[PDB]
């Protein structure tokens, strides 16, 4: 089955996913939602009817080659994936391709940036971390630069591309890998987060 | 309530089998159609094959060439799904899910998923260590160099489940996996709340408690 | 004749299997024709020629039907035998020949010399316009019930809740 591989949609307003086949229109049509990390979920059954628990505003449906999904006033958290299925004689069970549906509108989050030094357990591991732990930001892009005492660090640093929270908002993880000697002989270290334009930047210090 | 549960992550070598397991329960397990689907980290989801255990036939996709086998336990009310001649194709999360197509419901429940990673090296476990500390205060752990993902990490044994917020893991040069997960609190709890931080890495059978206070 | 989805079953009503449609009969009723029903009548000397069973007047069966183990089928269904189904006369072929139609989650299975063997989806067609009805399947048939959470009001015949 044909889906378009993104959808955006303005918060408020009506998103529509399609789904084409050959005979569609003679088959039951099956939608499912994925959130990043989590198991996919039935949201439409039969064409147009859906399960218990589902709002009100999943609507579906099948007729000739296309099966549309529809969902009326779209919020932030249905920003996930969204497939489609149906049954053929031949090939038994089909997917669809899948649907990213980006809801448009959302307002702007700064990050909440906690740096945490070194452990004392893993300085006596011989081996010393820095995490810097960034949350509760849209949009889900930043940049972030690390800092020995006052000069750029570049080696050693393992930023994770950012993804979605339990709180629909983004979420990103970066990791300094130094040497204990590293961290004792300086006098700070410093994750620096830039989100848009406004930079926030989080210190801590070996004492 | 009806619930399908699969066995625990694995890791296995270019070659070899694997062979993942799907419980059943809350329903007549003859009733309904059990099928395997997989998804890629990338891609989308990917029907494989079923059991239907009313008649002990199975149907396999043309693209897994006799790959796929999928054998049943009624006893167990439990199905297997065996894959063999692993290759790097196959690193990719298994799930199970029922259908019927008598009453027409689709996939309507799911299992929890079942990551098989497919690499040349073997299972490590991890080194925790504590992550030490509105009016709120941030504490957390740091799960360090295990391989394979994933690692699952509740606190207090599940029973604080506000403010907890685990990381995507992250992939060093040596190519062993580490994350974070922290949690959030008021800081008056602090001294008077312990915080219990428990990971569990299935794939080498490991299970770590980490008791995260203020130095 | 052909029984489609607008077919209207006198005194009964239309149910669906794998690979064809009916007319069921209400009550007690018995089958005149593919599309009425009437009261069936054992057959006495004033009761000739009247309905003693499907199909079936005075107790032989009609033209082109056999009385095979107490019902009556159609002639060219004598010794098919589908399983999880029922054998109807094959629409398209001239010489109207017996295949099988499945229940509901079965299909006729090509290993199997076409019989209901195979798991396989068949999607309902009827148009169930009553008050509060829709298209479920109920006892391995389509057929026209309540929707999800009506209970048929016998004081008025109508799905309420």
């Amino acid at each position: 089955l044909s889906q378009p591989p993104s959808v955006s949609v303005s918060a408020g307003q009506t998103a529509s996913i399609t789904c084409s086949g050959d005979k569609l229109g003679g088959k039951y049509g099956y939608w499912y939602q994925q959130r990043p990390g989590q198991s996919p979920i039935l949201v439409i059954y039969q064409d147009s009817k859906r399960p218990s628990g589902i709002p009100e505003r999943f609507s579906g449906s099948n007729s000739g080659n296309t099966a549309t999904l529809t969902i009326s006033g779209t919020q932030a958290m249905d920003e996930a994936d969204y497939y489609c299925q149906a049954w053929d004689i031949s090939t038994n069970w089909v997917f669809g391709g899948g649907t990213k549906l980006t809801v448009l509108g959302q307002p702007k989050a700064a990050p909440s940036v906690t740096l945490f030094p070194p452990s004392s357990e893993e300085l006596q591991a011989n081996k010393a971390t820095l995490v810097c732990l960034i949350s509760d930001f849209y949009p889900g892009a930043v940049t972030v630069a690390w800092k020995a005492d006052s000069s750029p660090v570049k080696a050693g640093v393992e930023t994770t591309t950012p993804s979605k929270q339990s709180n629909n908002k983004y979420a990103a993880s970066s990791y300094l890998s130094l040497t204990p000697e590293q961290w004792k002989s300086h006098r700070s270290y410093s994750c620096q987060v830039t989100h848009e334009g406004s930079t926030v930047e989080k210190t801590v210090a070996p004492t | 309530q009806v619930q399908l549960v699969q066995s625990g992550a694995e890791v296995r070598k270019p070659g070899a089998s694997v062979k993942v397991s799907c419980k059943a329960s809350g329903y007549s397990f003859t009733s309904y159609i059990l099928n395997w689907v997989r998804q890629a980290t990338g891609q989308g989801l990917e029907w494989m094959g079923w059991m239907n255990p009313d008649s002990n036939n199975t149907e396999y996709a043309q693209k897994f060439q006799g790959r796929v086998t999928i054998t049943r336990d009624t006893s167990i009310s439990t199905v297997y799904m065996e894959l063999s001649g692993l290759r790097s194709e196959d690193t990719a999360v298994y799930y199970c899910a029922r259908h019927s197509f008598k009453s027409n419901t689709g996939f309507d429940y799911w299992g929890q998923g079942t990551q098989v990673t497919v690499s040349s090296a073997s299972t490590k476990g991890p080194s925790v260590f504590p992550l030490a500390p509105g009016g709120t205060a941030a504490l957390g752990c740091l799960v360090k160099d295990y391989f394979p993902e994933p690692v699952t990490v509740s606190w207090n044994s599940g029973a604080l489940t506000s403010g907890v917020h685990t990381f995507p893991a992250v992939l060093q040069s040596s190519g062993l996996y580490s994350l974070s997960s922290v949690v959030t609190v008021p800081s008056s709890s602090l001294g008077t709340q312990t915080y219990i931080c428990n990971v569990n890495h299935k794939p080498s059978n490991t299970k770590v408690d980490k008791k995260v206070e203020p130095k | 004749a052909k029984v489609t989805v607008d077919t209207v079953c006198k005194r009964g009503f239309l149910i669906q299997m794998s690979g064809h449609l009916e007319c069921k009969c209400e009550n007690d009723l018995v089958l005149v024709n593919e599309e009425t029903c009437e009261e069936k009548v054992k057959c006495d000397e004033k009761t000739v020629n009247k309905p003693c069973g499907d199909f079936s007047k005075c107790c032989k069966c009609n033209l082109g039907y056999d009385m095979v183990n107490n019902v009556c089928i159609p002639n060219e269904c004598k010794q098919v035998t589908c399983g999880n189904g029922k054998c109807i006369l094959d629409t398209s072929n001239p010489v109207k020949t017996g295949v099988c139609s499945c229940n509901i989650g079965k299909v006729p299975n090509v290993q199997d010399q076409n019989k209901c063997s195979k798991d396989g989806e068949t999607k309902c067609s009827l148009k169930c316009l009553k008050e509060q009805e829709t298209c479920k399947a109920v006892d391995g048939i389509y057929k026209c019930d309540c929707k999800d959470g009506f209970i048929i009001d016998q004081e008025s015949s109508i799905c309420t809740g």
